[PDB]
């Protein structure tokens, strides 16, 4: 139960036994020491997504199964030859079968045998939302050059029109900068200027003028509050082939990334990129909720882990301060399995009960239920 | 549910109160012109 | 390449890939190939090669504000109630002269100055009653201006053209319109997966009418507004939303399952194999390839802004400047005329 | 004037000088732009919803 | 002048974009809602018992 994919429920108090939900997990873990054989048995009963996997491979394959849930170990890592955690149960003859999150790699596929992966699984960045600001060409937005070029020929010649007014009826001359002056000032709700001498013409000319301005600037008015509403997107990182990770010293000062020391994203990163796992230790951090408080704090910049449990983390996270840039762009794009034993016979036949799973469409329905959260949208 | 999104128009009677508002205005406007007057005499 | 029944005999047989593959003629496929359930009884899949999933691609839409005309917030009575309405103001204005406590050509000029936010006009009435008229007259322009302009903007704010489908689960979808054509690329994984199911079988049968012959003839007649809607892997629809600049992937993912290199079940190629994808997925050499040939951008961010308004849709107000210059000359000469 | 000032413009005669005097209304325009610009956008806020 | 009217035009947009935006929240709709299936600490909500 160390991954959001399998939980760990005592058992209900009504019946004292646990609900047709979950499964009766044996969490026969050594507690004290080996003085006595006792494995500290005490009836649990593990649910999620993989004992979900779990119980309809059964159905579709015939078979029964009792969950020895771990001793000493928490994957299975090499040491002095010698394989522990699942790994090492499944190696040993004891265990035949292990589930949950292995995390398929070369090392453990040369000793244990793996079926297709149903999950996909790599290296995704979690930074915080950026705060999505309005484009700095805003103002000379919500009209195109087509609507002020015309309104510009239209002003010369009505200033034309007002050239040719000089020779009225009967009733400081008109020129025509003071006629610009006046309908420049008209379209921008107004300046101070002299206007038309009289004559109905000249009048009622101006004054069909501003009634052309006041719709044009009732116009722009509106476009504007309608696009500086709905418009809205950012994006901090591309991810860890961007210059922000290959350069961090080419910048402000430098942003701050580092992941869990002694794992798997770490022994990647240290045999694929060397001045990256520098700068990485360079910012070491604690677990993964210390590292998700560093990052509400604004200590952190961006945390590097496997995808699924971060997509897991964000999606349940309070409200939507976190992001996950993620998706496509992900490095060394891994799968879960089940590692079956070395050689074994079940192998092909729980692979394509796999495959038969995902056919159908059930895989999705899984995830919708315990890999979804509130920042679905 | 049902959506907002509705291109509603100002008809004649959308927008009314504003000439109703009006012809208070114009009948007070009598008023204090017949009140003026009265005070003239 | 898929299960069908032969049109003589009575054995069903593979067809193209998985044909050749079978049948002596092929010993591996070193293509995109998506793991499945009906092709794993008889081959043996090696570990995939990429991840990816199954996705729409719709046309990019001009967002096409359609205006059409600037009294269009206002509904022809109200333009015309509001005229009188500026005239029997004028001449109230006017007859509030003559009884004594300003001229009637200039009262009637002074409330079309107070409504056009002109600046023409001089004198101001100088009765006690006409200046309240008109200090709630002035009130009453503003709020014609103020009440125009709410309008417009909240015309121009709920005018989005409509929801592009998402995922599966979009009703629309499971129910298509009979002027809905989409289809997919015959003889595929997206074709068994449409099969199989219990409700989006149904909806198969209409898509059946017309599948594509192939993923680049769809690709090709959805820019042709041909097809509304083409569902296909999205390793191939990322490399065509981005290069055209016309096309955009709308919905989610769905079906997660990668291609993967597949010989046939007996070969000591595949056990090597599928150690030599694990290896090089894991020391970046995939990620080098992806660099190299699948991801080059060249068109995106997916702006999605409103319209910007062009002179095709705003003439309106440069056709009645005109007409004012027009009826400008026919007045000129009345004034000389009257003169 | 006070009265047109806040419904965009009438036909005013102003301050007559004296700088607390043109101050004085030039400060009043201020509040006028100010209560202008928020019921445009109040009304514009409500006619939407 | 051009720029006190874009000062101006652009102060109120500004204003009637946050003005239109400012909706509380979302209240909760059927039984399907995720707030609903895992709730906060203090969002307190009970039944009748029995
Ligand atoms: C975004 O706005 C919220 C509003 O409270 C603020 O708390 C947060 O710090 C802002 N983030 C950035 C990156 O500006």
């Amino acid at each position: 139960e160390e991954a959001p994919f399998v939980i760990v429920e005592s058992v209900d108090p009504l019946s004292g036994t646990c609900m047709r939900n979950t499964v009766p997990c044996q969490k026969r873990i050594i507690s004290e020491n080996k003085t006595d054989e006792e494995p500290g048995y005490i009836k649990k009963c593990c649910k999620g997504f993989c004992i979900d996997i779990l119980k309809k491979i059964s159905k579709s394959v015939k078979f029964t199964y009792d969950l020895y849930l771990v001793t000493n170990g928490k994957h299975g890592k090499k040491i002095n030859g010698t394989w522990n955690g699942m790994i090492g149960e499944v190696v040993m003859k004891r265990a035949y079968m292990a589930v949950g999150s292995l995390t398929i790699n070369e090392e453990r596929s040369e000793v244990v045998d793996f079926s297709v992966p149903f999950i996909e699984t790599g290296i995704s960045v979690m930074v915080s939302r950026s705060n999505g600001t309005v484009s700095p060409s805003a103002f000379l937005e919500p009209f195109s050059a087509c609507v002020w070029v015309m309104m510009f020929v239209m002003l010369l010649i009505v200033s034309a029109v007002a050239v040719f007014v000089f020779e009225y009826f009967s009733p400081p001359s008109f020129t025509i900068g003071k006629a610009i002056w006046l309908l420049w000032g008209l379209v921008f709700n107004n300046s101070v200027p002299v206007q038309n001498p009289k004559g109905t013409t000249s009048k009622i000319m101006v004054s069909v003028w501003a009634f052309f301005a006041v719709i044009f600037l009732a116009s722009y008015t509106a476009n504007l509050a309608a696009f500086m509403i709905q418009e809205e997107y950012v994006d901090q990182v591309s991810g860890l082939s961007d210059k922000k990770f290959q350069r961090p010293n080419d910048f402000s000062p430098p942003f701050r990334f580092g992941t869990v020391p002694n794992g798997s994203t770490e022994r990647n990163i240290r045999n694929n990129y060397a001045e990256m796992h520098a700068y990485m230790g360079k910012f070491n951090q604690r677990g993964v909720d210390d590292a998700l408080l560093s990052l509400k704090t604004g200590k952190l910049d961006a945390f590097i882990y496997d995808a699924a449990v971060l997509n897991y983390m964000a999606g349940r996270d309070e409200g939507c301060k976190l992001v996950t840039i993620g998706s496509g762009k992900v490095f060394a794009s891994t799968g879960y399995g089940i590692a079956i034993q070395k050689d074994s016979g079940w192998k092909r036949q729980v692979d394509l009960a796999i495959l038969q799973l995902f056919g159908d469409g059930e895989m999705e329905e899984l995830e919708a239920l315990w890999l979804t959260g509130i920042c679905h949208n | 549910e049902k959506n907002e999104v509705m291109s509603s128009q100002l008809d004649i009677d959308n927008m009314a109160g504003v000439f109703y508002m009006l012809g208070a205005a114009m009948a007070l406007s009598l008023i204090t012109f017949i009140s003026e007057h009265l005070f003239y005499w | 390449g898929t299960q069908e029944r032969v049109q003589n005999s009575n054995k069903k047989e593979w067809n193209g890939m998985m044909g050749e593959l079978l049948s002596g003629q092929a010993d591996m496929i070193v293509a995109p190939l998506t793991i499945n359930n009906e092709r794993a009884q008889y081959i043996e899949f090696s570990k995939p090669f990429k991840y990816q999933g199954l996705t729409i691609l719709v046309k990019k839409e001009i967002p096409r504000s359609t205006l059409d005309s600037f009294m269009q917030p206002f509904q022809s009575t109200l333009w015309l109630l509001v005229g009188l309405s500026v005239h029997v103001v004028a001449v109230m204005l006017y007859l509030l002269d003559r009884f004594s406590p300003l001229t009637l050509s200039s009262a009637m000029w002074f409330s079309w100055g107070v409504l056009l936010n002109s600046g023409i006009g001089e004198g101001a009435p100088r009765s006690f009653s006409a200046r309240i008229l008109g200090m709630v007259w002035a009130g009453f322009a503003m709020i014609i201006v103020a009440s125009y302009t709410a309008n417009l903007a909240a015309f121009l704010v709920l005018d989005r053209p409509e929801e592009r489908i998402t995922g599966i689960n979009d009703p629309r979808l499971r129910n298509p319109s009979d002027k809905f054509i989409y289809a997919t690329v015959k003889q595929s994984s997206v074709d068994i997966y449409f099969r199989r199911q219990v409700e989006l079988s149904t909806m198969y049968r209409h898509m059946e009418k017309h599948n594509y012959e192939s993923a680049a003839e769809a690709i090709q007649a959805v820019r042709d507004n041909k097809l509304h809607a083409f569902i296909w892997d999205s390793a191939v629809l990322e490399f065509e939303a981005s290069q055209k600049c016309d096309l955009v992937t709308t919905g989610e993912l769905f079906f997660r399952s990668g291609f993967g290199i597949g010989m046939r079940k007996d070969s000591p190629w595949k056990q090597q194999v599928s150690l030599s994808i694990l290896k090089s997925h894991e020391n970046g050499f995939m990620e080098d390839l992806d660099k190299t040939w699948v991801r080059y951008q060249e068109c995106d961010s997916r702006s999605n802004a409103p319209a910007t308004l062009t002179c095709e849709n705003m003439a309106g107000v440069f056709m009645l400047v005109a007409g004012g210059i027009v009826a400008g000359i026919f007045l000129i000469f009345i004034e000389i005329a009257y003169k």
